């Protein structure tokens, strides 16, 4: 059995049905990509396989518990980005780090900020950073988290190519291991095709 | 000429002393606090810039290593 | 990690180091502010002084109570916040007791002063903190669920406004009036005991309500 | 001449360094002097007695608070005309100073209104005009420490001062409609005797030297504070070693 | 294009009322209060009324200030806004008087309902009424260059207030003095005249430098 | 004489620098990308090519003369879209559209919104709308508008793969008959090096 799986789910935003029916079984170790055609509709998707949206109809359903009574384990294992960073403007980029489980000691903290491509800007505000650097220390954090699942929406939006490439050799080695991650990404991505698992969006 | 004879009435003047002398002590304070607050924070931004000195002398020594 | 949310709220709060004193400075900005209007004489003053204090304090805790639920849903930092592993109620309640940090405390420590500054007298400064260290927090969890609900789905025209301001009704016209009959030497033990008793339960029944109004409020 | 390479901040730095121990020696001497002649060997007024003496610790700061606000002014103007970014410091150099002396003026007022008042705070003529100059001075302050950035707060608070001098005026005669309207006050500030003035203007001097001497010391430490890495700091940490 | 841009304003600005509301009630709340606490003597009242609705009115429009261009920023509105063809004191100009029709006009309008919860006569009302008028768009003018200069800023609380009200002061002092010499049926037209002269030199100067500060602040 | 003129450009700020020295000229109909390092100062650059912030040193020119005197020629012949949308949020994208200048009639209504792939979404919410295509509201500001020059800033962001080859063409369109294009970008563009001209942050 795998470990995130989907039921019979439906959305309905204003008379338009942006998605009826879709079930899926994710195992453990994989590469899942949602394509999709319209620019929303994979975002509600993807915000409601974490539970920040209950369904309209079906289930997300996570070792055979579902999202509203398995809370305590279920956050304990996600790591989300989404559209907006979800990160303080005011504080620096350590503080914001340091808020999230770990970093600390040097074991897990200024070796993910650099591996990110943020070497010589970890003590300089956030707003006074650009966009890309204000998702990059967003994107940092997969250095560092102990999350088996991963479900980010719309990663490689203004990184740089080297950034690009090393977020996706990253991602690399938690495919791997037992863990499953979940991205939405309009740029093609270069990795081979049978690796990567498309489950896209029918009507 | 002082219009003060006996020392001990310098601290006693008519039985107003004590309002004049809190008026002393509270002009001595502020003015105090705060040159030594400005002379401390020039010396800790010294020490800093130091420190600081001290933390790229190490991140040479780092490059040294790194070339070597 | 309750008592890290604590002091992140307080880092954002608080920035450099000699930063605190602008709460301080507001609360005194109004108490001069108020006898600019109505006059200099010493005793209309200690009579009105309950109004002032009590419209000084909610203004300032309606001031700040937006960033509690309004500014962490554009950057999205209330998300994550919803997703880290720890009962949302206790998260909302860790958030208002970082908000009682702003408001509350810098009150009681200025309370002395504009005891003074209002005339008063030594007993109208000890049940003036004795009650403001009761109506301070029950003020910001009564605060709290009407600006959950506002934070919602951005169609809703007029009726949600009723939610937030109009139930200090109960609170303020209970603490007002034993304010005042504090000023005259009565028995007002039987006022601060249920401005207690609402302030237990407002803090028994309002983070597991407005985690339900947030769990609304986003969609 | 020598006013455009005042803008260097080594240079300001070496000229300030060179400003700093003989006026604060001068400061000294000539507030000790002038706290001693008018402490001692001095009478009393006829009516209140031996707490008119507070009219020195009370009289040059008071004035000087205005005084120092005018000389922000004439920072913060040219903080806006030419773009000097150098004078923007000088805003921030001066606000907390003047803070300081209007906190000390409001204190000596309320603490020699005692003998006719009663109550310590009594909502007089001048106090509420120190305490509006105290609440501008919390503002620049403010205003100061809130930007992240340098530059930004220091153009931002010479708005605000350029502001505060525009608006200071009406509130200052605003204010004395309280003192003919709504009863009346006493004589308080400058009922003094001709005969023995001397001591006074000993001490505005010398607050005037010492507001000069903590000014300029604060500029120096901002200017410290401002070039964080360029090499003129580098060059001075290494003549300290 | 002056009007073009007026008219966005007053449409975003009624577009929501969730925001609007809350200075209203504020308003209502300070006047439904003070004579409740304060008790039913009405020697009393004739005579402190003139602060309580002028204060009370400065309260609610330094709650409702706050609108007026902290959103657009992250709309990137201002950014648009300062690169039309026409010169950004003009647009200020058009934005603020906006936001007085938004939130000070219907003060006036509220103001025969006000009168009856605190006695007065008909001369008092077109008094205070017309001082009102005269008096808010003052306010807006001289709480403009605050909000302009925390236009970056996250911060959205006591600093706004501490930078505009000493200078709103005068307007306070003038308005109370006035309305409670037309308490005492003495013709009140000098004070009428420095209030408009105070209105001139708001409009002559505000939006001059409004324009440079926001100029300063988005950079 | 070119119609856009920079002149020592320095914008060391914030105790570093970021270049120095740049006096690129562009006279009429030409395209333009700023190269790539890091996620911005290129912003900057385009801030300060446009006339929000001010220099610290140097000057820009338009037509022969300096733009703190020329505001009013420089700003009826410019458009600025930036990380930031642009729109307001609260109001409905028509209307949003109708505050720039003309469009009301349907000679200049209905497909500078269709032309952009936002068709059958006139009349809904913004707040009810993907980020992707809020940014597509003001790419389809350009269809609308007769501003000879456009200093564009990461138009391609979170933009669906058709909507790369609709904006080339009209950029293209705007480019022949004397219209400069200033582009920042981190997607690859399908155009050959020739008709592109690059101005590279120096160092």
């Amino acid at each position: 059995m795998g470990m995130l799986e989907a039921r019979e789910l439906l959305c309905e935003r204003d008379e338009r049905t942006l998605f009826s029916g879709l079930s899926f079984t994710l195992n453990a170790g994989e590469w899942v990509q949602i394509t999709g055609s319209n620019g929303a509709g994979k975002t509600t998707l993807l915000r409601l396989l974490t539970g920040l949206s209950r369904p309209d109809a079906g289930e997300v359903l996570w070792q055979g518990q579902p999202l509203h009574q398995v809370r305590d384990s279920y956050h304990q294992n996600l790591l989300w980005i989404g559209h907006q960073p979800g990160i303080k403007t005011r504080l620096t980029a350590l503080e914001n780090l340091h808020f999230y489980h770990r970093d600390g000691d040097t074991a897990q903290c200024l070796e993910a900020l650099a591996q990110a491509g943020l070497a010589g800007f970890e003590d300089i505000p956030v707003n006074q950073l650009s966009a890309g650097q204000q998702r990059r220390v967003a994107l940092a954090r997969l250095w560092l988290t102990r999350a088996t699942l991963w479900i980010l929406d719309q990663p490689f939006t203004a990184i740089d190519v080297n950034g690009v490439d090393r977020l996706t050799q990253r991602m690399a080695q938690h495919t791997e291991q037992g863990g499953i991650v979940i991205l939405t990404t309009h740029q093609p991505l270069n990795v081979a095709e049978s690796k990567i698992r498309r489950i896209s969006l029918t009507q | 000429t002082p219009a003060f004879a006996s020392w001990n009435e310098f601290f006693a003047m008519g039985g107003y002393a004590f309002f004049v002398w809190l008026a002393v002590v509270m002009t001595v304070i502020p003015l105090v606090v705060l040159v030594v607050h400005s002379v401390m924070q020039h010396r800790a931004i010294l020490r800093g810039v130091a420190q600081q000195r001290a933390r790229e002398a190490r991140l040479r020594a780092a490059q040294q290593q790194e070339a070597a | 990690m309750f008592w890290r949310i604590f002091r992140l709220e307080l880092r954002v709060a608080f920035r450099h180091s000699a930063e605190i004193a602008n709460p301080l400075w507001f609360f005194l900005i109004v108490i001069t502010l108020f006898p600019l209007s109505i006059g200099p004489e010493p005793q209309l003053l200690a009579r009105i002084a309950p109004g002032i204090i009590w419209v000084a304090a909610l203004l300032s805790s309606l001031l700040a109570l937006e960033r509690l639920f309004r500014d962490d849903l554009q950057d999205g930092s209330l998300e994550q916040l919803m997703l880290l592993p720890l009962p949302l109620p206790a998260v909302v309640l860790a958030k208002v007791m970082a908000h009682w940090m702003v408001t509350g405390l810098p009150l009681l420590i200025l309370s002395p002063l504009v005891a003074m500054l209002l005339g008063m007298d030594v007993y109208g400064w000890q049940v003036m903190a004795l009650t403001l260290l009761l109506g301070t927090p029950t003020l910001g969890f009564l605060g709290a669920p009407g600006v959950a609900l506002t934070v919602g789905l951005k169609r809703g025209g007029v009726l949600l406004s009723i939610l937030v301001l109009p139930l200090t009704i109960p609170l303020l016209i209970f603490a007002t009036a034993a304010m005042d009959a504090a000023s005259m030497h009565l028995p007002v033990d039987g006022y601060l005991a249920i401005l207690g008793a609402l302030l237990a339960g407002t803090a028994t029944l309002s983070p597991f309500a407005t985690a339900a109004a947030l769990r609304i409020s986003i969609q | 001449k020598t006013l455009h390479q005042l803008a260097i901040p080594p240079r300001l730095y070496q000229i300030c360094g060179w400003f700093i121990p003989w006026l604060a020696i001068a400061s000294v001497v000539v507030l000790t002097v002038g706290w001693i002649w008018g402490f001692g060997f001095a009478p009393a007024d006829y009516q209140q007695g031996n707490s008119y003496r507070i009219i020195y610790l009370h009289v040059p700061a008071a004035i000087w608070s205005m005084g120092i606000y005018a000389s922000m002014a004439v920072a913060a103007f040219i903080g806006l005309v030419w773009q000097m970014k150098m004078a923007n410091l000088a805003v921030a150099a001066m606000a907390p100073i003047g803070a300081v002396f209007t906190f000390i003026a409001l204190v000596t007022g309320s603490a020699w209104g005692k003998p006719m008042w009663g109550t310590w705070w009594v909502w007089d003529a001048r106090l509420t005009s120190e305490l509006v100059l105290l609440f501008l001075y919390v503002g620049v302050i403010a205003l100061w420490h809130a930007f992240d950035d340098r530059r930004l707060a220091g153009r931002a608070a010479g708005i605000l001062v350029l502001i505060g001098v525009v608006n200071l005026p009406i509130i200052h005669y605003s204010v004395e409609w309280w003192n003919t309207l709504h009863q009346g006050s006493t004589r308080m500030q400058q009922s003094i005797d001709p005969a023995m003035r001397s001591p006074l203007r000993w001490s505005i001097f010398g607050f005037l030297l010492l507001s000069a001497t903590l000014t300029l010391m604060r500029m120096r430490n901002l200017i410290l504070l401002m070039e964080k890495r360029r090499p003129w700091v580098s060059e001075l940490i290494l003549k300290r070693g």
